[PDB]
């Protein structure tokens, strides 16, 4: 009673030490997960559009190889904002253009027949090429 | 408990966010939309609030727009089945704000504090708390926009001083000088311009478009909205690229088409006239206080379209430094809201130090190949753990050597432990199970586990420094992992898999 | 992915309005025509509410004045739309 | 020393009651498995959930 | 066991969380470990008068 | 199970065989698996093997 | 398959006041050993027997 307040003094500043741990782990736990999760969504979404890529290959090989010469004219948005719509994401073409030209991706480039489409370190349908 | 979210309302500005942990955030709507706006609607038996409410506006009865001017004022708007007053009309502006913030957090906030201009007073600031306790959340306190977003980034570390705002509303115009009472905000003057902002922005770029385009081919603009829109769009993309951009141009084609190489300083002779309807307001403020542009300890960038270079090239030879730019302006009312919100119904004092790790730390494989369990960067006070087993049959005791940094290498590595544990039981490899907690206080002196599970019989280590050294020494190191680029030729040691013999 | 399928959608809207060089437009069978399969194999589908016809100026919708489409179940660009009143 | 893995969290199901019951004690092996038992919650059960 | 009723799941190892989330919940055992007052509902085996 | 007094499987009464499956694959010796013979009054005997 | 001795049954002490505690429980292995820790069986207890 007497030192007994003494005693549950102790106890509480004990279970501040013991608090403020009890903390300091958490903060760090907490703060931690980032690194983690930040790269977790990074993988999450370099890749996955593949799909909306591989399959759009077809209508940009049409709208990157098909009077009205005004008609002609206007396709400069749709084919500037549909490889423009392709870029703050990343799927580019190929662009080597007469060099070793890597097989899977004397002996130079002379022409190439479909157009490239390729997100983020992957390769998504070849080029048939000169 | 629960923690006091923010909701600020701005008049076609507006946003309601928290704080989780120790990182300040700006919530999103249920609109794809990083912030969804202040302007409603109503039809039968069922409500239709922001940017829902908003474009069934041109097509509906019922769309109020920007009611910022009515709060404080005797305004009473006659509407369908029952004339109607600001606060009831903001009741549900924050009714809405507060089932967001809802199927946001899950944990629901009561609690809350809003954001209101410095110049208010009685009436309309009092019209705040009242109709921010009409939607059912109660408020904890009313900050005002400018003391706000100040707070948001936060001054009272710091000494006593002098400021001024700035405010870009969404077409208006604010900037407020502030003080410091050592711990204390009084905001001293205000000016602005009632309209003047981002979309008049877009407008003059419309503007000189338009015209140009009947400056050639004669045919007039503004008669087509689609056409319009494509261009308030277009137009945006330009503006904000001049403000990051060295050079445009913009794809509007397939018109009807207009393609041409969007230039920065055109759009500047385009845009430096009411960088002076400001240099107005923010000078007649140097009055209202009495201070010259020379009497101030720091100032700051405000609101949605104060993203591009106009502004700040007419204030850096204008007070003779630049802007705290430490924000995302566009929603920085918001957070500032909430600042204090957990400053007076929760945490209190923080370090927030040795919130990182020297190095990866790991171990002693098959003969030295290493082994991460911690990484670098990590916060200290933590412990990873993990268990390996048998060396080969038999082994009738194990030795355990753990290092620290990153090349996977024995001596391309700091021998950081030595020390061994005996009395396995004897039996095949791979079997046995034994632990080691790295076990990473806050303070620096790390201690070890590794003990049997069959046995319960276990060995640990107190080590000392752990480093012991200096930054520079560790970061030549941590370069040097770099430095190395593929001494991983000891996948040589990973073929040594013929260590398996069968 | 809906990220490709809003900020495309003024160069598919762009292609989508315009549907002896009197011959070359029938090459439209395959590109603007052909992203509507190919961006309708993600999941693509394109009473008015809630801006849904985005009204630039009786309650129903009247036509269509620049098209959009839901990710399926999800919105990232809007639609315009004109009322009659 | 080496590697293999020791199922780091050890699994369970709810079991009846509200409960949970450990299938697998926590640190184990490289894959394993295990096998119980349990029975009807109350009178003719026509169905079980397992969470 | 008698019907020979085979239906059952597979669960993919995704959402459980094994970065720090195991080594913290584990010390959620320890500080928590008082936990056994479980038995509450052990002694809810009061509805099992039927 | 065989069933004789002599030393090689070849030697014995062949009384039936039976399998078992599904122990974790794991190295030789590890696991244990636990035959247990019972005889009831009769003279029938009953075979079990448990992991 | 081959067998591996057992420890038929399992063993351990008496546990004070009074008990029996498991140490190796039963069906084990071949060699095998484990450990544990208690505490004196009264205040400053004289001495401690093991049976």
């Amino acid at each position: 009673e007497l030192a007994a307040a003494k005693a549950q003094i102790a106890e509480l500043e004990a279970k501040l030490s013991e608090m403020e741990h009890r903390y300091l782990r958490l903060y760090a736990d907490f703060e931690n997960f980032r690194r983690r999760t930040r790269q977790e969504m990074e993988a999450a979404e370099k890749y996955r559009a593949q799909s909306l890529a591989s399959d759009l290959l077809p209508v940009l090989d049409n709208f990157e190889r098909a009077q009205a010469k005004s008609i002609l004219q206007g396709m400069e948005m749709v084919y500037r904002s549909l490889v423009d719509a392709l870029k703050k994401e990343g799927v580019e073409a190929i662009e080597a253009v007469g060099k070793p030209f890597d097989p899977y991706l004397p002996n130079t480039v002379v022409e190439e027949l479909q157009k490239g489409y390729k997100l983020k370190d992957r390769v998504l349908r070849p080029a048939m090429v000169k | 408990m629960s923690k006091i979210i923010g909701i600020d309302l701005g008049t076609t500005n507006s946003c309601v966010a928290v704080l989780e942990g120790g990182e300040v955030k700006v919530i999103p709507n249920p609109e794809g939309n990083r912030t969804t706006p202040s302007v409603v609607a109503f039809k039968n038996g069922e409500r239709l609030v922001g940017e829902v409410a908003k474009r069934q506006a041109i097509t509906n009865p019922n769309t109020i727009i920007s009611i910022k001017r009515h709060m404080g004022t005797d305004y009473k708007v006659e509407i369908e089945g029952k004339q109607y007053t600001p606060q009831e009309i903001s009741a549900i502006i924050l009714q809405y704000l507060k089932s967001y913030a809802e199927d946001y957090l899950g944990e629901p906030v009561t609690r809350a504090v809003i954001t209101v201009p410095a110049y208010f007073n009685d009436a309309q600031r009092q019209a705040t708390k009242d109709a921010g306790r009409i939607a059912g959340l109660e408020v904890e306190r009313i900050i005002n926009e400018p003391t706000a977003a100040a707070l948001a980034y936060g001054l009272d570390k710091e000494e006593d001083q002098t400021i001024l705002v700035y405010d870009l509303g969404g077409g208006t115009f604010d900037v407020s000088i502030l003080e410091l009472g050592d711990g204390v905000f009084e905001v001293k003057a205000t000016a602005g311009d009632n309209h003047l902002g981002g979309d008049d922005f877009d407008q003059v770029i419309i503007d000189y478009l338009v015209n140009q385009f009947k400056q050639e081919h004669g045919i007039d603009l503004s008669k087509d909205k689609m056409a319009l829109q494509r261009l308030k769009d277009a137009a945006e993309k330009a503006k904000k690229e001049l403000s990051g951009v060295t050079q445009t141009q913009i794809s509007l084609p397939f018109i009807s088409h207009l393609e041409m190489t969007l230039t920065r300083a055109k759009f500047e002779e385009l845009s430096a006239h009411l960088v002076e309807r400001t240099m107005g307001p923010v000078r007649q403020a140097l009055q209202d206080a009495g201070l010259t542009p020379a009497d101030i300890d720091k100032v700051i960038l405000v609101g949605g379209s104060t993203r591009i270079p106009a502004v700040q090239e007419a204030i850096k030879r204008e007070l003779g430094k630049e802007p705290h730019k430490g924000v995302n302006p566009d929603e920085v009312v918001a957070i500032g809201a909430a600042i204090q919100g957990g400053v007076i119904a929760g945490e209190v004092k923080d370090v927030v130090l040795l919130d990182v790790t020297p190095l990866s730390l790991g171990i002693e494989t098959m003969g030295g190949v290493f082994t991460k369990l911690i990484e670098r960067n990590t916060t200290i006070p933590t412990s990873k753990s993990q268990v390996f087993t048998t060396a080969a049959d038999n082994q009738t005791t194990v030795d355990i050597h753990v290092l620290q940094g990153e090349r996977p290498m024995a001596a391309d590595n700091k021998s950081l432990g030595r020390f061994q544990l005996t009395g396995i039981p004897p039996a095949p490899r791979g079997v046995p199970q034994i632990e080691v907690t790295f076990d990473i206080d806050a303070n620096g002196i790390v201690h070890v586990r590794a003990k049997d599970l069959g046995t319960n019989k276990e060995q640990s280590i107190t080590i000392k420094s752990s480093s012991g050294l200096s930054e520079e020494e560790i970061q030549r190191m941590i370069k040097e992992a770099e430095e190395n680029a593929e001494a991983d030729r000891k996948r040589k040691e990973a073929a040594e898999l013929r260590n398996e013999a069968d | 992915a809906q990220s490709l399928a809003s900020d495309l959608l003024p160069v598919l809207d762009n292609f989508e309005r315009a549907l002896q060089a009197k011959s070359i437009l029938q090459g439209m069978e395959m590109v603007y025509r052909s992203l509507v399969d190919a961006l309708k194999k993600e999941g693509v589908e394109a009473p008015f509410d809630p801006y849904l016809h985005q009204a630039v100026m009786p309650n129903t919708v009247v036509e269509e004045l620049q098209k959009g489409y839901k990710l399926k179940d999800r919105v990232l660009r809007p639609a315009m739309v004109k009322v009659s009143q």
